[PDB]
């Protein structure tokens, strides 16, 4: 049966979105692009993907080494005590200072440009190593889709990391090794 | 449907409502000392005064400053008589300026003078009668 | 979509300028309290 | 039969900032450039007047649905702010531990210019400004025990505000309903009666039964707030609810078997105030909400909507017709479906009356726990709702006049109640004016007479208990009937609805909660003063609404508009002849009436209800029985109330209440500044502005926007605004300082 | 079984009054009449119970 | 006229789902047929799952949850805290994402067959249109027998003092 147009859901009428890098799923069951700008949502999703990938790898990497010059009295990286102590010692305060500097001085102009229809969402032109190749061609759209999928997985895994640590009071590696 | 123009002619600044105009209302408004047919101005004034002073004495005797003394009734009667004199003065002034010389039909100087005299006499007599009733 | 022009209107510019002036005055008053006779 | 269907227009208005850079775009005249300073004022004066912008009812309806959403979002933001202040900067937990000893406070002033003194020693560790909004009592009645719940509620409020923001924008730029929508008054009424109010009260009753009842029962049993089980535990573990209320053992079976009497543990009708906290029994409140929910739900199925069953408001209106009213209520349905001003007038009058009733019922029957013992909160809430109610009533009159001047139609209003009233408006206003004169004489004259007697040493000739007595026999009789109602007319009621009618007194924390409010000669005179002032203010508003279209002085006031300065210095003078000016005068009279009403409540409460109780039952009020013989004279009202009670607001300097004292002075200034705009005219200010403009011209510093004086109508508006602001602020600071310093 | 009997009688009375007032026999009239009958039966049963009859 | 003699033609005879026209109350005349059909197929699927779960849990329990009542009421009360709570969370999530909008669109004019999702992994729907129609009619026919069955099972358990379906079928009947 179904309607005239289809969606990967196989029971939905295709929305405005068509075939975007990593957007072949057209996963918009609840109307979010019909009222909000697509560029705004895409920029937000890519920003979330990047910050979440760094967070997932950071949580796993922090459980092995703490540099030895940071107190780190708590071995739980996603615990409020560790967040508060690192904020008090100034480490997270400095991360906040520079991350806010980037967002206001560069992030805001970047989002305004992408909202006007000039800059592709989440495109900062950062390709030190020619890994993605030419923009808008082979090795780029596929790599962009890979980035989106890895970021979504990292976002879901960060939520899992936080909830598991807060419920078991055990680290990710510690919990993986025991129960 | 009961509310109609007073004279059945619209554009008039009045309405013929139930208590405004009715069989009972028209009968009651009529026949009073005033508006009654075949009554001389002096008779109308006498009736009005004897009916006014009677109830005018009440307030002064009951709530006058000397209501607790043994002369409460006398003091109230005197106060009522004074108020009656002032009212008669007002009536006479109104007749002196509002009306002119013409036939005595209650709308002339002589007619209103007779009405004022009757009102004064009636009011004094009514106040005296009420005082007598209170004393007895 | 000329947001800059709206932000440049009299009420917006006036509120921003007065907010900055009040902030400067308050900040000076907590860093240098009870200032009198210069 | 009409289909109650939803039809909307998509992308009717584009979302862009282009119109933000063009002030006055909504008006044809304001979009041509200012050319003078009067344009700045006109821009704000006609900003929310959607009826003046366009002549289409559909556009106005959409501009109202939206902006209603915006105001709802603003209210949700304010509520979120109150909850966040309670969670972050308030001593709510400490207050819960010791509700009688700790003073509520949720504001912390920053230390910058010596203002840190305002942080009163309210107790509970933190020091701040004592709040008299009753937020603490309300939260306690709702079952809040920890600040985490307050934080979650604040976050939920912020989310609801965001939703009300999105809804407002979506219903104006993405899906705007057509005029057919908004004209379905039957459906709107059915939903608001069964869904907004019926289901709302039902849900609140459920929350009280599952959260408020058990938590408050444990709190009143000496259990610490931290040791009380969480609200969700009472729902998951039914054993706890059964232990606290055996009725839960039977479950919902009794409800479905009509054995409602088995719910006597949770659905009680005790009738009185709780002797532990001084407020109404939460069980009686839950049962009350359940009954009001069931009654509203049943009432919500009266009108006909998309089905054969129901009623038609138009048919009911046209059916009501009598000999004294030719066409009865014919044409009123079309009036309330084609003019938002008429609906706004009716709704504003009812909402204001509801607020006034709320104030009376809230002070007499304290609903929240520990609310009666917190006299500052009681005074502030009664006075606050009294003022908001009066303002909404004056607004109701103003909008009635607006509809009469702009949306009135002779064909629609033909031989109906409205037309028949406009026909005899002279009888209405002259008879009402006569009533006002009689009331003023027999109300204020009694006070003046008492002043004259007391000054002459003739106390035996006064209108007091010792001298001539004027006892409210009717009101006293109703009080006695209420006192005896719990046993002869309320068989299932275990106590009188309010202890203010009689019964016995209630004391909580060595403080009087509610005791019989005996009425005497002073109350007789003050109540008549209240009636006199209400009559004069309603006379002013009714006169302005009845003559809004025309009068014997100005035969075409409607063509001149609803808000116009005057017709000129002709016919002897036609100043303040428009209906808007009648609203302007009604504002002062409403302020006078409301000020006297709040004055009576404050003094009577502090002299016969609020006070302390010493062991063995001895009662000592703040002002021991002085209202009985001091409220019967203007001198007493100035000496024992305005002078004696002001000592707290004038001596507040050097303490945490100093702010109030400052506000007490500032308000005065404002109230005195209003006189400037009320006893002056714009001709003089225009000439002064001419001289100042010449001075500017002499220095080549003149502005392009020609400086102009405030319009005549704008001047009147500014004067009344400043007058009301100053007066209400002065009485606000006086009330708050007096009630906080003592009691 | 007094309560079920009274409720059934109330439902029938509601059905009759509904058919008369609305003047039609349909699902809408049926449900409306049942609602009225229930609002009348619940009240009659609770009133009689409060009086001790049932 | 319809399968039921006393009621009049109940309409909904030219649509799809069942040759028999059993709608005596004509509820479809006052409600969207697609919405009602969507609710019907959902009820059938939920009831069939519950019937199999009832006949399975009462016969064998997983190593986890070793000690837990088997009765529907007892099992619900004992698992309403952690197991059923999680089941409700995920089922509600599925309804919130794919459930509510599906019915909304179907009612708003979408041509979606009520109860249609792309969940046909083994391709058992059939190739021929007649086979597909018979298969849908079978799914709904098998349903409405599981709804009544679940109601009957619950009533029997309540009136049997918490007795299993097979246990009650082997011990007593009343
Ligand atoms: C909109 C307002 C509102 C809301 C949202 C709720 C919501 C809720 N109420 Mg509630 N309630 C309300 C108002 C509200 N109530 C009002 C106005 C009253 C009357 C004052 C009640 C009185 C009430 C009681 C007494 C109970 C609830 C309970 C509940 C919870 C479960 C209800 C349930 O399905 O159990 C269903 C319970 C039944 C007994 C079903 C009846 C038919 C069964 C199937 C009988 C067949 C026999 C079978 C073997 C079961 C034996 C049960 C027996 C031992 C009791 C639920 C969260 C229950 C709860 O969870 O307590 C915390 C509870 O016991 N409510
Ligand atoms: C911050 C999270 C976030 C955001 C902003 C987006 C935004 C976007 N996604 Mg994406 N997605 C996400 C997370 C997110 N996604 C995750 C974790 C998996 C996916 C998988 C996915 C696929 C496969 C696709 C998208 C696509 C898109 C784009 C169009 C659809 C849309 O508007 O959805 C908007 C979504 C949001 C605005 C997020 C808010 C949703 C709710 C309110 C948040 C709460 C969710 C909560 C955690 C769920 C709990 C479940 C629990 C009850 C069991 C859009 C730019 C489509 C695309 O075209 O890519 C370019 C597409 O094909 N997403
Ligand atoms: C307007 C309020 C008011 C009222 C109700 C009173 C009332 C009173 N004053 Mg007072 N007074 C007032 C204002 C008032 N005063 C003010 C403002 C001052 C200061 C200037 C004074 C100064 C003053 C003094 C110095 C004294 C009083 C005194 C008195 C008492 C006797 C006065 C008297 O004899 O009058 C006479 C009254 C009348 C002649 C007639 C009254 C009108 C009638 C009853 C109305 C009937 C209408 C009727 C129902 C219509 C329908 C009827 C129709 C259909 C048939 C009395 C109880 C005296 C006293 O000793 O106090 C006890 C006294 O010495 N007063
Ligand atoms: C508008 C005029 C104004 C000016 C000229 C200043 C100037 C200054 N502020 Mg200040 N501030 C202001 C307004 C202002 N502030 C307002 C409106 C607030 C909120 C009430 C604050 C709150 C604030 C805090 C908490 C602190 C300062 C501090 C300082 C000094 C730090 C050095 C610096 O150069 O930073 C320049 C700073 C600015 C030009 C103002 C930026 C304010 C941003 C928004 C940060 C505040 C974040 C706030 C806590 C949370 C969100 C606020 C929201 C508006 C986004 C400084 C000279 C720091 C200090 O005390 O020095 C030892 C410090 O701790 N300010
Ligand atoms: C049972 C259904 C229902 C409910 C609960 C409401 C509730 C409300 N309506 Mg509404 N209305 C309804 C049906 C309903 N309406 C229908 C069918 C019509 C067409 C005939 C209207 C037409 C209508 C108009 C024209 C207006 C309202 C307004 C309002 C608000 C009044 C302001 C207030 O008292 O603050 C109380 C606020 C709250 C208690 C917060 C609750 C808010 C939540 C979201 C409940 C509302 C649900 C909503 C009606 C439907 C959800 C739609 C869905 C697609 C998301 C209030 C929230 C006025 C308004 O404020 O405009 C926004 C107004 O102008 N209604
Ligand atoms: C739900 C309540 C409600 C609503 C929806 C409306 C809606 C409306 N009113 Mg109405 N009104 C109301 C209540 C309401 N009113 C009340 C309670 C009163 C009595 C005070 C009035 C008296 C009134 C009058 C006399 C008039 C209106 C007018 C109007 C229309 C245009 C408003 C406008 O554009 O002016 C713009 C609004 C402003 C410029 C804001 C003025 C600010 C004042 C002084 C309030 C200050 C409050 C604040 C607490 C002060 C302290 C803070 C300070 C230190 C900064 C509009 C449709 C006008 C109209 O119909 O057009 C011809 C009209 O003349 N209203
Ligand atoms: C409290 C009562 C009051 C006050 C304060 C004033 C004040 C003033 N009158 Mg005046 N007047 C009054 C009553 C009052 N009048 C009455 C009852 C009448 C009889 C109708 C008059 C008739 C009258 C006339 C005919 C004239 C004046 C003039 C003036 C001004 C004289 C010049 C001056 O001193 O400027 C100094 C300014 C002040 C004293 C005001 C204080 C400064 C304010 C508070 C600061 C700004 C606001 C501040 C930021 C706070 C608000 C913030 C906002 C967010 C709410 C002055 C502003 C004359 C004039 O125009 O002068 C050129 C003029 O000719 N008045
Ligand atoms: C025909 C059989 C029958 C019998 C024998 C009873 C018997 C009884 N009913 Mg009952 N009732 C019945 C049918 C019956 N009812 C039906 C069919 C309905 C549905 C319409 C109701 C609905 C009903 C209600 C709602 C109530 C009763 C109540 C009662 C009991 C006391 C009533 C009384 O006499 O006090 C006499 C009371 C007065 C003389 C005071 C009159 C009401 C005051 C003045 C309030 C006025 C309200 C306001 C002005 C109007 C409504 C405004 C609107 C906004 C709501 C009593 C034992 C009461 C109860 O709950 O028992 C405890 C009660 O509240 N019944
Ligand atoms: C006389 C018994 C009532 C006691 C008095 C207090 C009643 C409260 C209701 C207020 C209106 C007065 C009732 C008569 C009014 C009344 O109900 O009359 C009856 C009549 C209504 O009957 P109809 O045949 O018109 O009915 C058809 C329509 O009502 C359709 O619903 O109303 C009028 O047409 C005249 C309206 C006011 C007439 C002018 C009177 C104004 C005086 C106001 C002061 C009242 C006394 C103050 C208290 C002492
Ligand atoms: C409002 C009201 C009313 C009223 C009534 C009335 C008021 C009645 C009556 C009455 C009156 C008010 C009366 C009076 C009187 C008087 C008299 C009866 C007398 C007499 C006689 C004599 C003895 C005389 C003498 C003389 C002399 C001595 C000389 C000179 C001359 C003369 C002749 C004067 C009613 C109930 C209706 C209704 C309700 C209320
Ligand atoms: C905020 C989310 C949670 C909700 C579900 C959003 C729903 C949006 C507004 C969309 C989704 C489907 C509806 C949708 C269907 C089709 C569109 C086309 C597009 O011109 C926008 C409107 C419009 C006509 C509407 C707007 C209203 C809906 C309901």
């Amino acid at each position: 049966g179904a309607t005239m147009p289809s969606m990967p859901f196989l029971k939905r009428p295709s929305k405005l979105d068509g075939s975007l890098p990593g957007g072949e799923g057209c996963f918009d069951p609840l109307g979010f692009t019909e009222v909000f700008s697509l560029e705004w949502l895409r920029e937000a999703e890519i920003k979330h993907c990047r910050v979440a990938m760094l967070a997932v790898l950071g949580v796993i990497a922090q459980e092995f080494g703490t540099f030895d010059f940071y107190n780190a009295k708590s071995k739980l990286q996603l615990s409020p005590d560790l967040h508060n102590q690192f904020v008090q010692n100034g480490a997270l305060q400095q991360i906040l200072l520079f991350v806010c500097a980037w967002e206001f001085i560069v992030g805001l102009p970047a989002l305004i440009e992408s909202v006007n229809g000039n800059r592709e969402p989440g495109y900062f032109g950062f390709d030190p190593l020619k890994l993605g190749g030419t923009v808008g061609s082979a090795q780029w759209k596929r790599m962009q889709a890979g980035e989106l999928r890895n970021g979504r997985l990292a976002m879901i895994a960060f939520g899992g990391f936080f909830h598991q640590q807060l419920l078991t009071k055990q680290g990710i590696i510690e919990q993986l090794a025991h129960f | 449907d009961y509310i109609k123009p007073y004279n059945n002619d619209p554009f008039v600044g009045h309405l013929a409502t139930p208590i405004n105009s009715s069989s009972l209302t028209r009968a009651y408004l009529s026949q009073l000392p005033i508006y009654r047919r075949g009554v001389s101005p002096f008779l109308r004034g006498l009736e009005i005064g004897m009916a006014h002073g009677y109830f005018l004495i009440g307030p002064f005797v009951q709530l006058g400053p000397l209501r607790n003394t043994d002369i409460k009734y006398l003091a109230g009667l005197l106060s009522a008589i004074g108020l009656i004199v002032i009212l008669t003065l007002g009536m006479l002034l109104y007749g002196a300026v509002s009306f002119t010389n013409d036939s005595q039909d209650l709308e002339s100087v002589d007619g209103w003078r007779q009405l004022a005299s009757g009102f004064l006499l009636g009011a004094v007599g009514g106040a005296g009668f009420a005082y007598l009733l209170l004393t007895l | 979509m000329n947001l800059k022009k709206y932000l440049s209107t009299a009420p917006v510019v006036a509120t921003l300028w007065l907010f900055l002036t009040a902030g400067i005055l308050i900040e000076l008053n907590r860093f240098f309290p009870d200032s009198l006779f210069y | 039969e009409k289909q109650v269907k939803v039809v909307v227009d998509r992308d009717v208005v584009p979302t862009s900032f282009e119109k933000w850079a063009k002030p006055g775009h909504f008006s044809r005249s304001l979009a041509k450039g200012p050319k003078t300073t009067t344009w700045i004022w006109n821009l704000h004066a006609d900003a929310h007047d959607f009826d003046s912008h366009t002549s289409s009812l559909e556009e106005v309806s959409r501009k109202i649905f939206s902006a209603h959403f915006g105001q709802l979002a603003i209210i949700f933001i304010w509520l979120s702010g109150m909850y966040f202040h309670g969670a972050r900067f308030s001593n709510y937990v400490a207050w819960l531990s010791n509700p009688t000893g700790i003073k509520p406070s949720a504001q912390v002033v920053w230390p910058i210019v010596g203002q840190q003194i305002l942080n009163a020693d309210v107790g509970g560790g933190m020091q701040g400004i004592q709040i008299t909004s009753g937020l603490f009592q309300l939260w306690r009645a709702s079952g809040i025990v920890n600040e985490l719940q307050l934080y979650v509620t604040a976050l939920g409020g912020l989310g609801m505000a965001g939703l009300m923001i999105f809804a407002g924008w979506f219903h104006y730029h993405k899906a705007a309903p057509k005029l057919e929508w908004f004209q379905n008054v039957e459906s709107m009424l059915n939903h608001h009666l069964a869904g907004l109010l019926g289901l709302g009260s039902l849900s609140w009753a459920g929350h009280q039964i599952h959260v408020s009842l058990p938590i408050n029962k444990l709190l009143d049993a000496g259990v610490a707030p931290s040791s009380i089980p969480l609200p969700h535990e009472f729902i998951l573990n039914r054993n706890l609810m059964a232990e606290l209320y055996p009725s839960f053992q039977q479950g919902l079976v009794p409800f479905f078997t009509l054995n409602w009497k088995q719910y006597s543990d949770i659905l009680t009708f005790k009738g009185g105030l709780s002797p532990v906290t001084g407020g109404l029994w939460l069980t009686d409140v839950a049962h009350h909400h359940l009954a009001i929910a069931v009654l509203f739900l049943v009432a919500g199925h009266m009108y006909r909507t998309n089905w054969g069953i129901g009623h038609s408001i138009k048919q009911i209106l046209e059916a009501h017709k009598g000999p004294l009213t030719g066409e009865g209520h014919k044409g009123l349905y079309e009036i309330l479906t084609t003019s938002w001003h008429a609906n706004l007038a009716i709704n504003l009058a009812m909402l204001g009356s509801l607020s006034i009733i709320v104030a009376h019922h809230m002070y007499a029957m304290p609903p929240y726990p520990y609310l009666a013992t917190d006299y500052p909160t009681q005074l502030s809430l009664f006075t606050h709702h009294m003022w908001i109610g009066g303002f909404c009533i004056v607004g109701a009159g103003a909008h009635a006049a607006i509809y009469m001047v702009r949306d009135y139609s002779p064909t629609v209003n033909f031989n109906n109640v409205l037309d028949r009233m406009i026909r005899h408006r002279d009888a209405i206003i002259s008879h009402l004016n006569w009533v006002c004169i009689f009331l003023g004489m027999h109300s204020f004259g009694l006070y003046i007479h008492n002043d004259t007697m007391r000054a002459l040493g003739r106390a035996q000739d006064m209108f007091s208990d010792t001298a001539i007595q004027l006892q409210p026999v009717f009101a006293q009789w109703i009080q006695q009937i209420h006192t005896l109602a719990p046993g002869n007319t309320a068989v299932n009621a275990l106590a009188t609805a309010s202890y203010a009618f009689g019964a016995d007194t209630v004391t909580v924390g060595s403080k009087i909660a509610m005791m019989p409010i005996k009425l005497g000669t002073a109350d007789f005179m003050v109540h008549h003063i209240h009636a006199f002032t209400i009559h004069v203010t309603t006379l002013i508003l009714l006169k302005g609404v009845l003559y809004a279209r025309n009068s014997r002085l100005i035969p075409d006031k409607a063509n001149l508009g609803f808000r116009f300065p005057c017709d000129g210095p002709g016919r002897g003078g036609t100043c303040q002849v428009s209906a808007w000016d009648h609203v302007f005068l009604g504002l002062f009279w409403m302020y006078n009436a409301l000020s006297i009403v709040i004055f009576h409540f404050s003094w009577k409460m502090q002299s016969d209800v609020w006070g302390t109780v010493t062991s063995n039952g001895a009662i000592s009020h703040i002002t021991g029985g002085n209202f009985a013989q001091s409220a019967i004279t203007i001198n007493g009202w100035l000496r024992d109330f305005l002078w004696a009670q002001a000592s707290q607001v004038i001596q507040s300097y050097g303490s945490s209440l100093s702010a109030y004292g400052l506000m007490f002075l500032g308000a005065h200034f404002v109230w005195a500044f209003s006189l400037m705009f009320l006893f002056s005219g714009r001709g003089y200010w225009q000439e002064l502005i001419e001289s100042i403009v010449w001075a500017h011209n002499k220095l080549k510093v003149a502005p392009a926007i020609a400086p102009r004086a405030l319009s005549i109508t704008q001047g009147r508006a500014v004067g009344v605004a400043h007058y009301l602001l100053g007066g209400i602020a002065t009485t606000w600071a006086f009330f708050l300082a007096r009630i906080i310093a003592v009691g | 079984y007094t309560i079920p009997t009274i409720m059934v009688i109330s439902n029938l009375v509601g059905v009759a009054v509904g058919r008369y007032a609305l003047g039609r026999s349909d699902l809408t009239q049926l449900i409306a009449s049942m609602c009225f009958g229930h609002i009348i039966g619940v009240g009659i049963v609770l009133g009689l119970s409060n009086m001790g009859v049932i | 006229v319809p399968f039921a003699p006393v009621p009049e033609a109940v309409r909904e005879s030219g649509l799809a789902g069942s040759e028999a026209e059993f709608d005596p109350l004509m509820i479809t005349s006052y409600l969207p047929i697609s919405w009602m059909r969507e609710s019907e197929v959902k009820h059938g699927r939920i009831a069939m799952l519950a019937f199999v779960g009832t006949l399975a849990q009462q016969a064998y329990q997983f190593p986890w949850y070793k000690g837990a009542p088997t009765t529907l009421v007892g099992a619900h009360d004992h698992f309403v805290t952690t197991a059923l709570a999680q089941i409700l969370l995920f089922t509600s999530a599925f309804e919130i994402v794919a459930g509510v909008p599906a019915a909304i669109q179907t009612v708003r004019g979408s041509g979606r067959l009520p109860g249609y999702y792309g969940f046909d992994p083994l391709g058992l729907w059939g190739k021929d249109e007649a086979s597909r129609k018979r298969m849908e009619l079978a799914e709904v026919k098998n349903g409405r027998l599981a709804m009544i069955a679940m109601l009957a099972l619950w009533h029997q358990e309540v009136l049997s003092g918490g007795m299993g379906v097979i246990e009650q079928l082997v011990k007593q009947k009343f």
